[PDB]
């Protein structure tokens, strides 16, 4: 016969003794987050062990095809997806030291402890009160000394164990015929052999920069803006022109702004939409509340849950002698199982949650008719992207006056528009140029542009230009600064979240229109409109079969990311920013730190 | 009455064995009463082609043949004529022409175990498509590659059988469903079977 039939028979094979592995791995796991015990992390470690040697045995074998022969546009990427070589290609001892690496950088990323300055009775963890101090706390002094102190702890003890994982895995990048390892992450993106739907490895490169070109006057905006606020909170510490101070954004890291709500509040007399005391006053639990997150679905025409979700899922915390993780997940299981795992209270930030997890629930339904290697989302965005559209859409005002939480009496003005765009504002604009930086750095250190003598150089001067933080203790090359976030360590890609954020409003906008919403982006649900939940399933039901910029032109009528539908979002803020800006200088200044 | 069918033994058998391997039971001399049958569990799919619901007592015939197999949910809709499939060409075909009625219903309570129901196997990789009313229980390794496999497993040699795995977390359309094919044929003898 022809090697396609062979391969043909072979990935049948494949996918029908991978949905069994993978069922029982995953039905190991889930149990031992539910019910955590010796019994059962034993079974999880053998659930896992015999999953990975299954998958390497698989990848091992599939190579004997060459993919020059397979025309067919899905064999030939799930052959492609086999033979990616998770089996290492390094050598024995290359491959135990990496492993080394990765482990002795988590072991430090978890267990490093910050303590009190010349008092040992407290060594703090990162995480439990260090992260608590640095969100709340409205000391210079002290956030400074935590900022330092976390980055002496960490990126110090990194820096030597990171120059050996950039070496180890740019050697592995050149085994593989990835260029670097930067081009190994950035392959995901890639499409190749759809004539007029290509992609290129490179071309997300140009991609994200024009994408940051155009986002830079909102966060010129939003900078002068917090810049003002923040100044009016500490007064000698800010500089007008200068950049802002790194302790004082609000994270360890600078990645999330969301603490700066409070200090950089627009109206303090508006009270914020929240639907706690009513859902209280309605008396409501959990499994009301993931209901009525199901009536979404079911309104837009996606499916509604299954009774084995219903039975299997724990959605209320067992509490108690039950010992559990609380990290919300939406488990695929394989084989129609779905489940939730989420500690589930009386809050609306939870019922929001709930409707995230079942937006990820509906993907997983959607694409589960694909064969067991494209069963996944078309890029690495998409999947987080339909989530977050749901979350988005859940909390509008109409949303939540149609559920009957929220009073018909209120009306919504300016201010609680305002108010409520800036906080999603400080939650989404800001992350976007600290992932830009981070990738741009952590892209040009793999390609090796920036010499090792220079890393940390490169690395705050890029900050200082682009995200316009300036560090608050001057560090040489003896710190790691990148080493102390959680992806930098733990070795996860980043530019996901970018491009998540541009495809959720880029998914908004094409939703609406199709909803037939007229006035601001930000007060549109897409409950009752058949039209939208059709359009958005044409892409769910894909998943990786065909590639993620066809899905994307399915959705949003482009082949490309583009910002402009989040801009369109935030053009009410975007004329109060010009507003209130009009006495306060717009851009930053390089030249000025708080050192000297 | 003087003879009742053993339709309590097509049915209640315990064990319905595999598609690969279907029970050909022949039922003949008795009288056929589908009371019993509707008065059994409520069925997930009961279509009647060749013989009309109504008219399934009044219709006599002179042999029955009842067909006994477990299948997954989604590979229910594929035991019907004119229907193509991997179980359809590969593990039994019903006829261009089948009479009868075909009777399913869920099985998850008594053919599902947590360790996992491996006994139930169908088969995947055949050289042929299979005739109407076809029994293959013969396992040769499936030789698509180009050359002989020896009657040995490796590379470009797989064994035709495939094991389902019926588990009670399984969601609907992967759980157990119980077959029974009531096939209806006309030959040149005294029905004795009326109901
Ligand atoms: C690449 O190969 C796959 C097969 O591995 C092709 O898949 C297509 O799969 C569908 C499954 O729903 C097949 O459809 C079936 O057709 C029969 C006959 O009408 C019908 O009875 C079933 O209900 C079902 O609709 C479809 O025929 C099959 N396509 C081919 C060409 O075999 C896939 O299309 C191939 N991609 C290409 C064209 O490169
Ligand atoms: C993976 O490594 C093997 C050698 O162990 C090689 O034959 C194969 O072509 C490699 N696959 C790819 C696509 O890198
Ligand atoms: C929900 O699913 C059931 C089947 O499980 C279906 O009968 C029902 O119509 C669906 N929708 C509603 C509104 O209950
Ligand atoms: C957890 O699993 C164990 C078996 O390992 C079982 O005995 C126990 O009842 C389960 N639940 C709790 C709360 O321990
Ligand atoms: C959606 O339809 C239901 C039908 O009863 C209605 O009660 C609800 O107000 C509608 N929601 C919106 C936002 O139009
Ligand atoms: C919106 O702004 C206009 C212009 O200042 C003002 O007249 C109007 O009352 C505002 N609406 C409110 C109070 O939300
Ligand atoms: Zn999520």
């Amino acid at each position: 016969s022809t090697i396609e039939e062979q391969a043909k028979t072979f990935l049948d094979k494949f996918n029908h003794e991978a949905e069994d592995l993978f069922y029982q791995s995953s039905l190991a796991s889930w149990n031992y987050n539910t019910n955590i015990t010796e019994e059962n992390v034993q079974n999880m470690n053998n659930a896992g062990d015999k999953w990975s040697a299954f998958l390497k045995e698989q990848s091992t074998l599939a190579q004997m095809y060459p993919l020059q022969e397979i025309q067919n546009l899905t064999v030939k990427l799930q052959l492609q997806a086999l033979q990616q070589n998770g089996s290492s290609v390094l050598s024995e001892d290359k491959s135990k030291r990496l492993n080394t690496i990765l482990n002795t950088m988590s072991t430090i990323y978890s267990t490093g402890k910050v303590c009190n300055p010349d008092n040992p009775q407290e060594c703090l963890l990162l995480e439990p009160g260090l992260n608590e101090i640095m969100a709340n706390s409205l000391d210079y002094n002290e956030r400074l000394w935590a900022w330092e102190s976390w980055r002496s702890e960490v990126g110090k003890q990194l820096r030597p164990l990171y120059e050996e994982y950039v070496v180890l895995k740019n050697e592995m990048a050149r085994a593989n015929h990835y260029e670097d390892y930067g081009d190994y992450w950035r392959g995901d993106y890639e499409v190749n052999g759809v004539d007029g739907y290509d992609y290129s490895r490179g071309q997300l490169i140009e991609d994200v920069e024009h994408t940051f070109e155009e986002i830079k006057p909102l966060y010129e905006h939003l900078h002068a803006y917090v810049r003002a606020k923040l100044m009016n909170a500490y007064p000698s510490y800010i500089s007008p022109i200068g950049c802002l101070p790194a302790h004082l954004l609000g994270d360890m890291w600078g990645r999330f702004w969301t603490n700066l709500y409070s200090l950089t509040v627009p109206f303090g007399q508006k009270p914020n939409i929240d639907v706690t005391d009513a859902m209280v006053d309605q008396a409501w639990d959990a499994q009301r509340i993931f209901k009525e997150a199901e009536k979404f679905f079911v309104s837009v025409g996606l499916p509604n849950m299954t009774q084995g979700f219903w039975e299997n899922s724990m959605l209320t915390d067992p509490g108690n002698v039950q010992k559990a993780v609380c990290h919300p997940t939406a488990w695929d299981l394989g084989k129609g199982d779905f489940r939730i795992l989420m500690c589930t209270k009386v809050t609306m930030d939870d019922f929001l949650t709930a409707h995230h997890e079942m937006g990820h629930i509906q993907y997983d339904m959607a694409y589960a008719a694909q064969p067991f290697l494209l069963r996944n989302g078309a890029n690495e965005g998409f999947h987080e992207a339909v989530g977050e559209i749901m979350s988005l859409s859940a909390a509008t005002p109409k949303h939540l006056k149609s559920i009957g939480l929220l009073s018909p009496d209120f009306q919504e003005d300016n201010e609680t528009e305002i108010n409520f765009l800036l906080k999603q504002a400080l939650t989404i604009v800001g992350t976007l140029p600290f992932t830009y930086m981070l990738e741009k750095w952590r892209w040009m250190v793999f390609k090796g542009e920036i010499p090792k003598d220079q890393w940390m150089k490169k690395w705050w001067e890029m900050k200082r230009e682009i995200v316009g933080v300036v560090e608050p203790v001057p560090h040489d090359e003896t710190y790691c600064d990148p080493a102390s976030l959680f992806h930098v360590s733990n070795d996860y890609s980043f530019i996901r979240y970018y491009t998540r954020t541009l495809y959720q409003f880029q998914f908004q906008e094409a939703l609406c229109q199709a909803a037939k919403h007229e006035g601001p982006l930000h007060k549109c649900d897409i409950s009752n409109s058949t039209e939208a939940g059709q359009k958005l399933f044409n892409m769910l039901r894909l998943g990786k079969s065909e590639p993620w910029t066809l899905a994307l032109e399915n959705v949003v009528g482009a082949k490309n990311m583009n910002v402009r539908p989040l801009l369109n979002y935030f053009e009410p803020l975007f004329t109060w920013l010009k507003d209130q800006n009009k006495n306060s200088f717009v851009g930053w200044s390089t030249d000025w730190s708080p050192y000297a | 009455i003087t003879n009742l069918c053993p339709f309590h033994e097509v049915f209640n058998a315990t064990t319905f064995a595999s598609v690969y391997a279907w029970n050909r039971k022949r039922i003949s001399n008795c009288v056929a009463d589908y009371s019993v049958i509707y008065n059994f569990a409520p069925f997930f799919a009961f279509k009647c082609y060749g013989v009309s619901p109504t008219k399934l007592n009044d219709l006599c015939f002179t042999n029955v043949y009842a067909d006994s197999f477990v299948i997954r949910g989604n590979e229910v809709s594929q035991i019907a004529p004119g229907q193509t499939g991997n179980i359809a060409d590969y593990n039994y075909k019903l006829p261009d022409d089948f009479t009868g009625c075909v009777i399913a219903w869920n099985s998850n309570k008594l053919d599902s175990k947590p360790s996992g129901n491996y006994n139930y196997l169908y088969r995947l990789l055949r050289k042929s498509k299979l005739k109407p009313f076809e029994r293959d229980i013969s396992t040769e390794i499936y030789q698509a590659g180009n050359k002989p496999c020896n009657g040995v497993a490796g590379p470009n040699c797989y064994s035709p059988l495939q094991s389902y795995g019926f588990r009670p977390t399984y969601g609907v359309g992967h759980q157990p469903y119980r077959v029974v094919v009531l096939s209806f044929e006309l030959l040149h003898a005294p029905a004795t079977v009326c109901g």
